[PDB]
């Protein structure tokens, strides 16, 4: 389990960011 | 590769290209500040981590491309799907 799918926190970062 | 040529069936560019693609899939907008931000670097390192995990299974051209691409589509779906429940 190296994490083929990204954990919530990393995914949240893009969602929180909006240019 | 005379007697040493394991990686030959994959070029360095392929790996780096796909790794950046993986990162780009997660975050397409190249912000000059965020580019120099540690949090992005952790994600980039995470993409390399993916590269490391894939490498064992990746002992074939089709496998290698499919592994990365499949995960990318998974990741893209996750973001859109969860954001559906926004508010």
């Amino acid at each position: 389990d190296a994490g083929n799918i990204l954990p919530s926190d990393i995914m949240d970062f893009v969602l929180k960011n909006t240019p | 590769g005379v007697r040493k040529g394991w990686h030959e069936h994959v070029t360095q560019d392929l790996r780096s290209h796909l790794v950046h693609k993986l990162v780009q899939a997660i975050f397409p907008t190249p912000d000059p500040a965020a580019l120099k931000d540690r949090r992005m670097e952790n994600l980039v390192a995470y993409a390399k981590k993916v590269e490391g995990d894939m490498y064992e299974s990746a002992n074939s051209r089709d496998e290698y491309y499919h592994l990365l691409a499949e995960k990318i589509y998974k990741i893209q779906k996750e973001l859109e799907e969860k954001r559906r429940s926004r508010l």
